[PDB]
RNA sequence: AAACUGCGAAUGGCUCAUUAAAUCAGUUAUGGUUCCUUUGGUCGCUCGUACUUGGAUAACUGUGGUAAUUCUAGAGCUAAUACAUGCCGACGGGCGCUGACCCCCUUCGCGGGGGGGAUGCGUGCAUUUAUCAGUGGUGACUCUAGAUAACCUCGGGCCGAUCGCACGCCGGCGGCGACGACCCAUUCGAACGUCUGCCCUAUCAACUUUCGAUGGUAGUCGCCGUGCCUACCAUGGUGACCACGGGUGACGGGGAAUCAGGGUUCGAUUCCGGAGAGGGAGCCUGAGAAACGGCUACCACAUCCAAGGAAGGCAGCAGGCGCGCAAAUU
C-alpha cells in the first residue's frame, strides 16, 4: 500500500497539506528488488496498462562491455566493492545500477588473446598449459600473420587493466536497472572513472 | 577545479572519455570533449558551457533537460542552494471592483547552471521552463543580464 | 506487394535525388 | 472518473450538430476512429438529421445494416462512425455519392458530388517520419498511413488519394498563394488564398488567408488545409465557395431571394 | 482411495489443508470448494481438513482395486455409456487407426 | 435451453461529506508517460504430425453433505478462438567476422600492395548494455533511421494448429469475409507539470526542518518527470505583497437573483471538472478501479441460525423509518 503520490508531502512554504482523495492505484510503490548474486531468478511484474517489469532477484551473469576495445561479453558478476548511494548495499552485496562490481575477465581473456600478444606482463613465467598456445603463435599464412602484425600496433592495455587482468577480476559498473529489467548489465570501468574508483574503494577501507 | 566531489564519478552520459589512447598522440593529457547542445528559442550557448568542466546533468546545454512552454523572467533574490537560486517575480493584479492594482509577486526556484557565473543578487534571470527538476524547481536559468547597479 | 513498392520508391528516390543535385550544381553555378 | 466515458450528453455535443435539446438527453457519442470527437459527423446524425432516410436512430441501424453505406469506398455498420473532414460517402442503392464538407458557418453541409469525384480525397499529412529499415512513413488528418510518399512531401501539405487503393495520387505543397479551406476556429468553414505564413518558434504559426472576395482573415497553421494550387480547387465546393458573407449581406440575400421566388 | 468428505456442518473436505477441523481459506480461481463469481473475485470459505476423523456426516470413497466378491449394487452392473471421442485424433487413437 | 469461452460490468445514475493554490477556470507541456476499442499500416524480412499435436474440464449422467446462501464435494464421459505445445515452407540465399588455400608487382634474398574462396560463428520484424558515423525531423534530442559487439528473463516476445459463403480445367492453386496476435500511428482518454485567479479571520506573526523541511549526487520504486522514497551532503525554503494556523449552514465553474453606473448576494441542484459510496485501510481482475449493485479485514450498526455457522451496505429507481418549517408512485 506504499504510494509515491505528492499530497502527503508538506507545501513550499512549509504548511500541511489536506488530502482530498485517497490513495489510487497509478500512486502505487511496490517493494524495492533487492537483487542479489545468486542463481537467476527473475519475477515477473504486471505493471500499469499491461505491460511487464522483470524484477530480477537474483542474479549472477550479466553482459558487460569492454568499451575502449568494443567488446561485449556474458560474464559471471562475481562480487560488489563499491556503492555511491548506501554503504549497506554493498555489506548486503545489492546489485543495483551504478553500483560497482567485480566481473570474471576470462571471455574478456580469450578475446585478448584472439587479437594475440596485448601488452607483455608475465608471458616468459613457469608456465603455459597445452590446447591454448596455438591461440597465441598457431601456423598462419603470411598475410593473416601480417594482420595479426599490424594488429600489435594497436595492443595498449592500461596497467590498472593489466593488474585487473592478473587478478582474474574485472572491475565494472552496472548500467542496467536489475529490478526493472531482470538485467545487470554495464561496461568494465577504464580510465578516469577506474581510478577514481579504485581510490573510493581504497578509501572505503 | 576537481568536478568529481560526490561518492559517484560525474561524467556526462553521452561522451565516451576513455577511448583506446595513443601514445604519440599523448600531449599530457588524455583530451576530453565536450557535450554541449544549443537550446531552442535564439539562446546562445555560453562560453563557459562549451569549453568548461563541470557536470550538471540539469543545465540546459550540457545537461538532459528540454526547454519548453513558458519563458519567463524575475530578480535574483537568494543564492544560498546549490545549482539553484530563488529569483521573484513581481506584477500588479487588477483589482475590478476599485479600478486600481495591487502589487503581488511570488518566488520561483530555477536551477543555474555553473555555466554562469558572476551571477548577483538584484540580476534578470531569463529562465525557460522544463520538466520537475526536483520539488519545487520547473524552470532553468536560460539567460543573465546584470543590474545597472553592479560595478 | 513490398518488393513492388521498394523497388518503385527507388526508382523514385533516384529521380528525386538527380532531380535535387542537378538543382544544387546550378545554384553553385551562381 | 475511471477509465474511459461511453455517453455523450445532447447539450455537451458538438454545436455543428445542430442537434434540438428536447429530443432526449443524450447525442449519439460518435465511435473511436479516423476524426476527433468535436471535428466528425457520426454516420447516424448524416443518414437521419441531414439526409432523412431514418426518423428514428433505429431506422439508421436498419439502412446501415445492409451494408448500404460506404465510407471513403469501405462499407460501415457502425451507426456512430465518425466522418469527418474529406470524407466520401456513397450510398450505391440510391446512387449518390457525398463529401463531407464545411460550409461557412462551420457546419458539415449536405454536398454531393459525382461518382468519378468519389473516387479520391484529399488528406492533409500530419506528420512524416523514417521507421523499419528506412522506409518513409507519412500519416494524414484521416490516420491513414502511407508507406513510400514522394520525398518532397512534408507536414502541412495536401496529398489526393486514391480510394480504392490508398496511394498518393498528386500532392500541393504548403505555400503562399495556394488554396485553402479553413477547418478549425472562428473562420471554419471559409475558403481562400494563403498570402503569409508568420512563424512562431516554440508556438503555434498563424497563416494568413485571403478570400475570394478580397476579404482576409488569420488562423492557426494547424487549422488550415491546402485545397488546391494555386487558386483552383481540387474538389468541389458546396453553394458558397467558402466566401462568408456578413449579417447584413446574408439577411439582404435572404429577403432578395425570397422576393425573386415567392 | 479417500477422495474427500463433508464434514458435520456441510462444509467441504479440502486436500491441502492438514488440520482435523475447520479453516477459513481466501480460495481465489483454481481452487476447490470455491466458484468465482466474476474474474478475478476471491472470498473467504471454511473449509474441513484433509485428515479423517469422526466428525463427518460423509466420507467419499473411490475403488482403486476390487475383491473377489462383487458388491450387489457397485460392481455387477455396468454403464451403457455415450459420448465418445469428439476430436479427431482421440478417434483414430481409440480404434488404432493409421493417419492413412 | 444449459455450460465453457469472449466482451462489458471502471459508462450511466445518485450525493455534496471531505476539500482554501487544494478542487476548479482559462493557458500551456509531456522533447517526462500509459492507452481496451475504432481507423490506417506492419504482419514468408528467424537461414537450424504440419493434410492439424497434447492433457484436461464444464455442460450432461449419477452419488451426496449442511438448519441455512447465487455453498459445493465425490464419481463416469466430452469439446474449444479455454489451456498448453509445436512444424514443413519462405529457403535460394545474402550480410558481417573467421580465412584451410590460389596470382601478379618484386632491389629473383632482406618487404609491402589486389581479387575468388571452403571447417566455423552470429544474422532477424522486439528487449537490455556499450560503441561508432551522421535517411528524415524539431525552436531545441541523448529524436527517427543506420552500423558494430553482445544480451535476450523457467514468473520465456511476435513471426495465425481458429471460423462461415461460393465456384474449377491435368499428384497443385485461388475470391470474399469473421476472429485472433506483435509493433507503429495519441482516436478515446487518463496521469502529471507551467502561468494567473479563491471566502472570513492577527483574540493566528513568524512557520518548516528529530519522523523530508529547500536544494545537490547516486540509486530504489513508479507508467514516467519529481524528496515519491532511501543513503550521503549542503542549510536551506515561505512570510505584513499576510506566510503558518484557525473558521466556513465552503465541492469549484458555466451560471442565478438583483442591478442607472459601480456593485451586493446566491450557485446542494439536470452541463463540465472533482470527491465518495456507513467510517477507515488493503487488494484481485483488468486497457482502465485502490471499484464497493467486486473481494479482504477492523470500527459502528444490523439480518438468519437447529448456536455449529452464514450473510450485509438505497449519497441508484420507487418505497418505509427518523429528522425536521421543509420535498411526490413500492
Amino acid at each position: 500500500g506504499i504510494s509515491r503520490d505528492n499530497w502527503h508531502k508538506r507545501r513550499k512554504t512549509g504548511g500541511k497539506r489536506k488530502p482530498y482523495h485517497k490513495k489510487r492505484k497509478y500512486e502505487l510503490g511496490r517493494p524495492a528488488a533487492n537483487t542479489k548474486i545468486g542463481p537467476r531468478r527473475i519475477h515477473t511484474v504486471r505493471v500499469r496498462g499491461g505491460n511487464k517489469k522483470y524484477r530480477a532477484l537474483r542474479l549472477d551473469v550479466g553482459n558487460f562491455s569492454w568499451g575502449s576495445e568494443c567488446c561485449t561479453r556474458k560474464t559471471r558478476i562475481i562480487d560488489v566493492v563499491y556503492n555511491a548511494s548506501n554503504n549497506e548495499l554493498v555489506r548486503t552485496k545489492t546489485l543495483v545500477k551504478n553500483c560497482i562490481v567485480l566481473i570474471d575477465s576470462t571471455p574478456y581473456r580469450q578475446w585478448y588473446e584472439s587479437h594475440y600478444a596485448l601488452p607483455l606482463g608475465r608471458k616468459k613465467g613457469a608456465k603455459l598449459t597445452p590446447e591454448e598456445e596455438e591461440i597465441l603463435n598457431k601456423k598462419r599464412s603470411k598475410k593473416i600473420q601480417k594482420k595479426y602484425d599490424e594488429r600489435k600496433k594497436n595492443a595498449k592495455i592500461s596497467s590498472l587493466l593489466e593488474e585487473q587482468f592478473q587478478q582474474g577480476k574485472l572491475l565494472a559498473c552496472i548500467a542496467s536497472r536489475p529490478g526493472q529489467c531482470g538485467r545487470a548489465d554495464g561496461y568494465v570501468l577504464e580510465g578516469k572513472e577506474l581510478e577514481f574508483y579504485l581510490r573510493k574503494i581504497k578509501a572505503r577501507k | 577545479a576537481d568536478i568529481q566531489t560526490e561518492r559517484a564519478y560525474q561524467k556526462q552520459p553521452t561522451i565516451f572519455q576513455n577511448k583506446k589512447r595513443v601514445l604519440l598522440g599523448e600531449t599530457g593529457k588524455e583530451k576530453l570533449p565536450r557535450y554541449y547542445k544549443n537550446i531552442g528559442l535564439g539562446f546562445k550557448t555560453p562560453k563557459e558551457a562549451i569549453e568548461g568542466t563541470y557536470i550538471d546533468k540539469k543545465c540546459p546545454f550540457t545537461g538532459n533537460v528540454s526547454i519548453r512552454g513558458r519563458i519567463l523572467s524575475g530578480v535574483v533574490t537568494k543564492m544560498k542552494m546549490q545549482r539553484t537560486i530563488v529569483i521573484r517575480r513581481d506584477y500588479l493584479h487588477y483589482i475590478r471592483k476599485y479600478n486600481r492594482f495591487e502589487k503581488r509577486h511570488k518566488n520561483m526556484s530555477v536551477h543555474l547552471s555553473p555555466c554562469f557565473r558572476d551571477v548577483q543578487i538584484g540580476d534578470i534571470v531569463t529562465v525557460g521552463e522544463c520538466r520537475p527538476l526536483s520539488k519545487t524547481v520547473r524552470f532553468n536559468v536560460l539567460k543573465v543580464t546584470k543590474a545597472a547597479g553592479t560595478k | 506487394k513490398n518488393k513492388e513498392e521498394a523497388a518503385e520508391y527507388a526508382k523514385l528516390l533516384a529521380k528525386r535525388m538527380k532531380e535535387a543535385r542537378e538543382k544544387r550544381q546550378e545554384q553553385i553555378a551562381k | 472518473a475511471r477509465g474511459p466515458k461511453k455517453h455523450l450528453k445532447r447539450v455537451a455535443a458538438p454545436k455543428h450538430w445542430m442537434l434540438d435539446k428536447l429530443t432526449g438527453v443524450f447525442a449519439p457519442r460518435p465511435s473511436t476512429g479516423p476524426h476527433k470527437l468535436r471535428e466528425c459527423l457520426p454516420l447516424i446524425i448524416f443518414l437521419r438529421n441531414r439526409l432523412k432516410y431514418a426518423l428514428t436512430g433505429d431506422e439508421v441501424k436498419k439502412i446501415c445494416m445492409q451494408r448500404f453505406i460506404k465510407i471513403d469506398g469501405k462499407v460501415r455498420t457502425d451507426i456512430t462512425y465518425p466522418a469527418g473532414f474529406m470524407d466520401v460517402i456513397s450510398i450505391d442503392k440510391t446512387g449518390e455519392n457525398f463529401r463531407l464538407i464545411y460550409d461557412t458557418k462551420g457546419r458539415f453541409a449536405v454536398h454531393r458530388i459525382t461518382p468519378e469525384e468519389a473516387k479520391y480525397k484529399l488528406c492533409k499529412v500530419r506528420k512524416i517520419f523514417v521507421g523499419t529499415k528506412g522506409i518513409p512513413h507519412l500519416v494524414t488528418h484521416d490516420a491513414r498511413t502511407i508507406r513510400y510518399p514522394d520525398p518532397l512531401i512534408k507536414v502541412n501539405d495536401t496529398i489526393q488519394i486514391d480510394l480504392e487503393t490508398g496511394k498518393i495520387t498528386d500532392f500541393i505543397k504548403f505555400d503562399t498563394g495556394n488554396l485553402c479551406m479553413v477547418t478549425g476556429g472562428a473562420n471554419l468553414g471559409r475558403i481562400g488564398v494563403i498570402t503569409n505564413r508568420e512563424r512562431h518558434p516554440g508556438s503555434f504559426d498563424v497563416v494568413h488567408v485571403k478570400d475570394a472576395n478580397g476579404n482576409s482573415f488569420a488562423t492557426r497553421l494547424s487549422n488550415i488545409f491546402v485545397i488546391g494550387k494555386g487558386n483552383k480547387p481540387w474538389i468541389s465546393l458546396p453553394r458558397g465557395k467558402g466566401i462568408r458573407l456578413t449579417i447584413a449581406e446574408e439577411r439582404d440575400k435572404r429577403l432578395a431571394a425570397k422576393q425573386s421566388s415567392g | 482411495r479417500i477422495s474427500g468428505g463433508n464434514d458435520k456442518q456441510g462444509f467441504p473436505m479440502k486436500q491441502g489443508v492438514l488440520t482435523h477441523g475447520r479453516v477459513r481459506l481466501l480460495l481465489s480461481k483454481g481452487h476447490s470448494c470455491y466458484r468465482p463469481r466474476r474474474t478475478g473475485e476471491r472470498k473467504r470459505k471454511s473449509v474441513r481438513g484433509c485428515i479423517v476423523d469422526a466428525n463427518l456426516s460423509v466420507l467419499n470413497l473411490v475403488i482403486v482395486k476390487k475383491g473377489e466378491k462383487d458388491i450387489p449394487g457397485l460392481t455387477d452392473t455396468t454403464v451403457p455409456r455415450r459420448l465418445g471421442p469428439k476430436r479427431a485424433s482421440r478417434i483414430r487413437k481409440l480404434f488404432n487407426l493409421s493417419k492413412e
